[PDB]
Parts: C-alpha cells; structure tokens; sequence
C-alpha cells in the first residue's frame, strides 16, 4: 500500500515542492522577503488546483481497480489438516 | 462598374456564381490579393441580383459541427464534453464513409444525442439516426432505400428499422449553356 | 505501323481478326489484358477503326438482342473457344424451334457478329446439366438442398461453414460457371449461425421428422 | 456515477474562489512591503501580519453578503439530488 | 485563363481533374510552389464548371478519424479516451489489410462504440460490425460476401453472423480518352 | 511532360510506378535531393493516368501500427496502455514470421484485443484470430489451409479451430513485359 | 541505368540481390559511405524489378522483439514489464540453441505470455509453443519430428505433446547460375 501510496500522491508533490524553491530564489534575489510566511498563503490555493485537472477522469477509477476480488483467495490462505 | 460583394472567400466566390448563372446573368470574379474575392455585374441586371441576393441568404457561413464549440485543447473536461466530441466525430467519419457509394453525389448523417442517461440509475435509451442523400438521375431510386438502412443497421449497438428515416432525392437538371451578355 | 506490333512483346496473348464492315476485331482472354489493348486504341496512335472484343462481355451483350427479338427461349452459353466458329448450347427439350426456324437465327446471329462466319448450333440435355451439378457438389462432400421445380433449380448451402468447406465451394462454382453459365442452375452460399448446416428437424412422440427446406432457421446455442 | 463526481467538483470549486480574493490580497502586500524592506533598509521580522490581517478582513467584510448566498444555492440543490 | 480554385494542395488537385475529366471538359493544372497548385480552365466550359464544383463540394476536405479529437499529447487522458484511441486505431488497421484482397479497391469498415456499460455494473453489449466495398468488375460478386464475413467474425471478441452488413459494387467504367480542346 | 505527383517518400514512389506499368502506360521516376521524388508521364496518358489514382487511392498513408498511438515516452503508462503495446508487437512478429513458410509471399494477422476484463470481477474473455495469405500459382491452396491453423493454434493459451479463420489465395498474373511509348 | 532504391543499409541490400537473381536479373550495389547503398538496374529490367518489389514486400522491415517496447532504461519497472523482457530473453536464446542441431538451417520459436496472472489472483495457465524449421534437404524429415518436439517438452514448468506444433519444411532448389547480362 505504500508503492500504491506515492505514486498516487506523486503529482501534487513535486509542483508545491518546486515552487518553494523558485520561491526561494527570489528570496535570494531579494534578501528581506520572508518568504517562509509568504510560502504558507499561497501553497493551500496551489497545492488543491493542480489535483482538480485529473479529480474527474483518474481518481474513481483507481477505486474499483483496488478492491480486493474473490479470485485472490486462494493466494493468502491453506487449511493445515 | 458596381460593385455588390467583396471581401469573399475562395468557398464563397464559387457558390455565388452558381446562384446567378441559374437566372441568367453573368458574374466577374476578382482577385485583389489579401483581401478576399469580389464579384461585379453589369448595370441592367443589377436589379435582378439585388433580388437573389435575399433568398439564398447569400453568402454561405461555414458549415459548423459541435466539437467546434468544444476544442480539444481545454485544460479540464468533464465526461458530458467527451461524448459530445465523440458523437460529432463519428457522424463527421460517417458522412465520407456514405459519399464513397454509388451514385451519391452529397449527404448528411445526424445523430442523436442521449447523454443525460448516467445521472440516473436507469438503462439508456436507443439511438435515433436520420440520413439526406442526392442520387445521380436516372437511378432507380426506391431500391436503393433499404440498401443505406442496411448499412447503417449495425454501426451502432442496437437500432431498428423504425429508428432509421431516409429521405432521399434526384439531383437538379444540368445548367450547361452560357446566360449570355446583354446589349443597350 | 500495323496492330499486332503494336502491342506487346509476345504475340501470344492476343488475336487480330478481321471484320465485314471494314474493321478489325481485337480477341483478349480476361478483363486485365482488355484494358491492355484499349488503352492503345484509346491514345490514338492508329489511324483506322478497331475495336477489343472480350469473352466475358460479348456473351452478355448479345443476350440484350437476345431477350427483345427472341422471348422465352430456352438457352445456356456461348463457347468462344475458336472465335471464327462459335458454338451455340441450345436447349432440346424446352424449345419449338424446328430445322428452317433454327437457320434463321444462324444468320440472325451472324448479323450482330461481323468477324464470325458460321454460328454451329448444337443441343444439350436438360438432365445431364443436373447430373453434372449433383456429382460435384457431392464430391466435395457439402451439405446442401435441392429444389426442383418448373423451370430451373436452385441449390442452397447454409450452415456455419469452417474455412475449408468455402475454398473447395468456391473453386468449384466458378468453374461449372465458366462451362454453363448462371441462366439455369443458381447457387445459394449464405452464412449463418447454426452448427446443424441446413438440415432441420422435429422431434415427438416416435423420434425424429424431417421438415421441409424452409427459410428459417433455429440460431444455435452452443 | 456522473453526479457525485460531479458534486465533488463544484465542492472542489467553491474553495477556490472564496479562499480565492482573501489570499491574493496577502500575497500583493506580502511582496509590495517586502521590497519596500529592501529599498528602505528594514530587517524586523514581524512586520507584515499587521498590514495583512486589517488587510484580509475589509475583503471579508465587504464580501460576507456574497459568501452565505453561494453556499445556500449549493447546498439547496444538492439535497434534491439525495430524495428523488 | 478564368481560374476557379488556388491555394489548393497536392491531394486536392489530382481529384478535381479526375472528376471534371468525367463531364467532358480539359483543364490545365498550374503549381505555384509554396503557395499550393491552381487550377485553370477555358472560357466557355466555365459556366458548367461552377455547376460541378457545388453538386461534388471541392475541394474535398481532410478525412477524420477519431484519433484526432484525442490527441496522446494531453497531460491526463480519460478511460474514455483511452478505449476511443484504441477502436480508432484498428478501424483504420483493418482498411489496409483489406485492399489485399482479391479484387477490392477501396473499403469502409465500421465499428460500435460502447461508453457507458465499462463504468457502470452493466454487462458488456454485443459488437457490430459493417464494411463497404468496391469491387473490380468482372467478378461474380455475389459469392464474394461469404470470405468477408468469414474474416471479420473472429477478429474480434464474441460477434454473431447477423449482426455484420456486407454492401458491395462494382467499380463505374473506365475512362481512358481525353475530353478535347473547345474549338471555336 | 505534365506532373502529377511530388514530393513523394522512397516507399511511396515505389508504388505509384508499379501500378502504372500494370495499366500500359509508363512513367518516369527524377530525384530531387531534399525533395523527395517525383513522377512525369507523357502527354496522351495524363486523363487516363488521373483515373488510376482516384481509384488507387495514391499516394499510399504509412500503414498504422496500434503501439504508435501509445508512446513509451509518457511518463505515465496505465494498465490498458501496456496490453495494447504488448498485442502489437505479437501480431507484427508472428506474421513476419509467417514470411518464412513455405511459399507465403506476404501475410497480415489480427489479434483481439482485450482490456477491461481484469478490472472488474468479469473472466477474461477467449482470444480469437484471423490471417490472409497471397501464394505463389501452381499450389495446392486446399492442403496448406490446415499448417497454418495448427501453427497459430497453441501460439497461444487456448483457442478452438473455430476462432481461427483464414482465407488464402493465389498470386496474381505476372507483368513482365514493358508498356510501350505513345508515339504520334 | 534506371535506379531502383536508395539509402539502404549492409543487410537490406544483401536481401534485394538474392530475391532478384530468382527471376533472371542482376543488380549493382554500389557504395556511398555515409548514405548507405544503391541499387540500380539497367532499362528493359526496370519493369519486372518493380512487379517484384511490391509483392515481395521489399525492402523488409527489421525483425522486432518484445523486449524493444520495454526497454531496461526506465525508472521503475513492474512485474507486467518484467515478464514481458523476461519471456522476450529466453525465445531469443531459443532459437539460437536450435541451430546448434544437424540438419537446421533456421529457427523460430514463439511463446505464449501470460498477461492477466500479475494483477490477479488465478494461476497461471499451461504455456504453449510453436516452432518453425528449416531442414537440409534429402533428410528423412518424418523422423525428425521427435527430437525437437522431446527438447522443447522439459524447457518449461509443465507441458504436454499436444500443445506444442512444429511445422517444418525442406529449404528450396539452388540458385548457382548467373542470370546473364541483357543485351539488346
């Protein structure tokens, strides 16, 4: 569930994290911006538009793709006599 | 020298002058570059085209299909705007599969439109199909009826014979002979 | 220069026969080599008239004089084999012709073909083209249905066929077909779905009944 | 199907917009006072919360008669798609 | 020296010759490089010629598939879009491995499109199929439909017999002589 | 003299001459470096030579494989998108394996293509097949029908005789011999 | 010289040689460094190249494995993309292993892949193979039928007689003359 975890929160991740250091190359560029406290105003909007785009057409398909069918049974069991 | 449209397209030019060759008078096509086509008459039969002008509803707009208004390059979807485009594309792929028959010169395929049967749990309805025609003249033309429902019988999931309406016709007679120019 | 150096490299695909009314016949074999010869007539290098005759389309095109100046007339095909004396196969025992009527039609038929210059009428039997047709559907070992009935007969092959029942049946019409031709004897190769291949039966109260040859069928569950 | 995802979307909408016009008004002060620190030299860290608090608030003064009317025509119409 | 269509391409200048030829009239076929291939005609079969241009609507537009409203360049596809670039990949597939045949020119296949029932608790609906044909002539094509339906049953899934519609012809007579220059 | 087609592929000019010499008019192949190739004709051939491409359908699309519309470049590749990549690279290596029996001069097979079945809790369905054959004159056709089911048949999980269709024929009449100039 | 085909690489221009001293003709192949070879022949010879050019499908393709669509390079790699590079290594090795036998000339041997055990919860199925051969000729190939069938049985977890198919067949009649240079 772990492998099936990441990859499923893989693309949300990756934008939020490249746009706080983008954000902090221009606190480089510009020294006294605190861009610590201006990284929690704007990362909340971000962070739920970018899972809107594939909401629709990617998450409820997964669902029933993971639910465990009867024809695995015989993979996680055996009677002992 | 008057003047009555300029400004044309290339598809526009070509079609004008069919309508005015039918009532006898002659039309100049001219080329000005970037700007469009126009098209001159002489002065006695200006009146005339005046006239013609107001019933064909000339000149033609471009034909419109429905995955115009939904382009492929939006950046979100719902699945209502993807069986939109899906319709209009088969009905855009079924109407040059017909024109590859014998003797069909031109024809229109439209489909019915059901999208609205998933909001609730009930079965979808059927499909509802209607196609026009223009036949070579001197076909014979009620055999060749139950020959295109046939063919357009089990392109889909389930249709009948009832759902199906051919409304077929003969083409026009040949305008072949000159209008000929006027004197004063 | 003259026609047959005009075409191809081998004289041996075609024949020039020469015609009453100041023309000159060309003979091809099939349809591919037709189109091989009427494109030469067709671009213009020959300053004469001449025309490309076919085997295939010269026995339809004199059937359509055929069915306007002599109705109900029973008759099978016509033999281009040697194309200055023709072979007609007319029927014996459907037609009223008599010896002086049949010499009428000799020359009656020799006026639509120019190049010919005598039309040897012979007659066949209306039951060994019947024997002919049941041998070989029997020897390829198919199932099939015979209808007789007045004027004709018809022979019907149904059933879910696999895909070498179709090859042997279908190098097998072609070639009665090229020997009679499709005016008395009509094949009915259709597919449909049911492993019984034709055959239909009735089941009560003793065992089985035998129903007629009929147009529905029981689709198979299986 | 086609209706829950399709609640779930208008739901998914509705936080855009109304955290939408509160948050781009801190951002515009966020970065307008940031580079007022850096052409007047200014290093005191808790600076901007007073200029984005009385900020933030104005905009949901001004908007709180618009916020309650989106959400009482949202939650009106999704309860007629529970019964029938 | 009237021109009637210019800007036109290399696909659409070979088929308006080739049906403009039929009606008995010569053309003469100018390139201009970049700009595309033009079309000229003489002076008295220019009233004719508009004739045939809006019964056969040249210059015939590029022909559609259903790939083309789904494009793989897209950041998300749907499950849709993803059984519809799959079917309309095989219905161009199976056009090419038809004109290896025995006799057949040009054909149309044509396949059902199924949505709703791979989301939904609905069993799977039977697939369709129909197919057109032009034959050469010459060949006794009424035996020929049987080979058809023999290849396209087990290309697929589970289709029956009934539900696949063979319609076929044969090609129109050739036309091999040249219309000819209007002498006045 | 005249033009007809132009900056053509290498394959695609291969083919346009090949169809030409069947019909007795020849044709002339020029390179043009960068630009691809081009094909002239004479002056009496050209109305003629315009027919064979309308009905030829010249100049011939690039044939389509199924993994073309899936690229292994996306970052991305769903369950559906790898059995329809792995589908086309079996029906490509079994009938160029098929090129090396026994007389076979050119081959195309189809396999169904099967991608919601494991999603759901639904079995996945049996796997049907088809092929056609082009043998050289002077063959038993009837005796090599059966090698060709026997060897298709357990390259596979589990098919019957009846899922496997194939229809088989004999090569055509050789051209061999040159058109011949017009001269006038 | 009227030129046939150009750009071919070393083992496409070997192929083209081979196939046209069949049928009475001989070609050049000329050289030219980085853009690959040439192959011209002269003009009478140019007409029969071209009839079998086409039916011969030349030039061939290169042969395709199933490990190119799934290529070692990727970051990470499922257990779907694992059985298809691992059942793609063992036929290629294969048939490699067959011509170390007496007697073959040439090999190949097709596996079926099991696709639906790595998302789900069934066992596996039982594997079947197909081979094709290729035997010097004047050996008695009857006999020769129960050593590959008996080598191929226990390469594998479980398979039975019946489900393995071998189709062999003798090579063809030698080639050891020259055609001849065509004078004329």
């Amino acid at each position: 569930v772990a492998q099936n975890a990441l990859v499923l929160a893989s693309p949300v991740v990756l934008v939020l994290l490249l746009s706080e250091v983008f954000l902090g190359l221009l606190s480089r560029f510009a020294p006294q911006m605190n861009a610590f406290a201006i990284s929690l105003t704007v990362k909340s909007g971000i962070a739920v538009l970018i899972m809107l785009l594939y909401f629709s057409p990617v998450l409820p398909d997964n669902v029933l793709r993971l639910s465990f069918q009867a024809t695995g049974l015989s993979s996680w069991f055996y009677e002992r006599g | 020298d008057k003047d009555l449209l300029k400004g044309l397209d290339q598809e526009q030019a070509n079609e004008v002058i069919a309508v005015l060759q039918m009532h006898n008078i002659e039309a100049n096509k001219i080329d000005s570059g970037k700007l469009g086509y126009s098209i001159t008459v002489a002065e006695p039969d200006f009146t005339a085209a005046v006239y013609w002008i107001k019933t064909y509803q000339l000149p033609p707009r471009p034909r419109v299909e429905i995955a115009q208004m939904f382009p492929a390059d939006s950046l979100v979807s719902s699945p209502r705007a993807e069986k939109a485009r899906l319709y209009s594309a088969i009905e855009q792929r079924l109407e040059q599969s017909l024109q590859t028959m014998e003797g069909v010169l031109s024809a229109r395929v439209h489909i019915s439109y059901d999208i609205d049967a998933g909001e609730n749990g009930r079965p979808p309805k059927p499909v509802h199909l209607s196609a026009l025609a223009v036949y070579e003249r001197g076909s014979p033309l009620a055999h060749q009826i139950s020959d295109i429902k046939r063919f357009l019988k089990n392109s889909f999931a389930d249709v009948d014979y009832d759902n199906i309406s051919v409304v077929l016709s003969e083409r026009s007679d040949a305008q072949l002979q000159a209008p000929g120019t006027p004197v004063k | 220069a003259e026609l047959d150096s005009l075409l191809g490299q081998e004289k041996e695909r075609f024949q020039v026969l020469p015609g009453r009314d100041k023309m000159l016949y060309v003979a091809a074999q099939n349809e591919r080599d037709t189109l091989w010869a009427r494109q030469v007539l067709a671009r213009g290098d020959y300053d004469k008239n001449a025309r490309v005759i076919n085997e295939n389309e010269e026995n339809k095109r004199i059937s359509i004089w055929l069915d306007t100046y002599y109705p109900q007339l029973a008759y099978y095909r016509i033999h281009f084999d040697e194309p200055r004396k023709p072979v007609f196969w007319l029927s014996r025992q459907r037609n009223t012709m008599s010896k002086k009527e049949l010499e009428v039609l000799s020359q009656k038929l020799r006026a639509l073909m120019p190049y010919a210059d005598s039309v040897n009428i012979t007659l066949m039997d209306d039951v060994t083209a019947a024997g002919q047709a049941e041998a070989g559907l029997k020897q390829q070992a198919l199932p099939y249905s015979r209808r007789n009935h007045k004027g004709g007969v018809t022979f019907v092959i149904q059933g879910a066929l696999d895909d070498v029942e179709i090859l042997r049946a279908r190098q097998f019409v072609d070639s009665y077909y090229r020997t009679w031709g499709g005016r008395y004897v009509q094949f009915a190769i259709e597919l449909k779905d049911d492993w019984l291949k034709g055959r239909s039966f009735q089941y009560g109260a003793e065992g089985y009944i035998k129903m007629s040859p009929g147009h529905w069928y029981f689709p198979s569950p299986l | 199907m086609d209706d829950l995802v399709f609640a779930g979307n208008k739901a998914l909408y509705l936080v855009l917009i109304l955290s939408g016009w509160p948050t781009i008004v801190a951002t515009i002060i966020g970065l307008l006072v940031g580079l007022f620190q850096t052409v007047t030299q200014l290093q005191e860290q808790t600076l901007p919360f007073g200029i984005k608090l009385l900020g933030v608030c104005l905009c949901l003064f001004l908007l709180s008669g618009w916020y309650g009317e989106v959400l009482l025509s949202y939650g009106r119409q999704v309860i007629f798609l529970a019964l029938a």
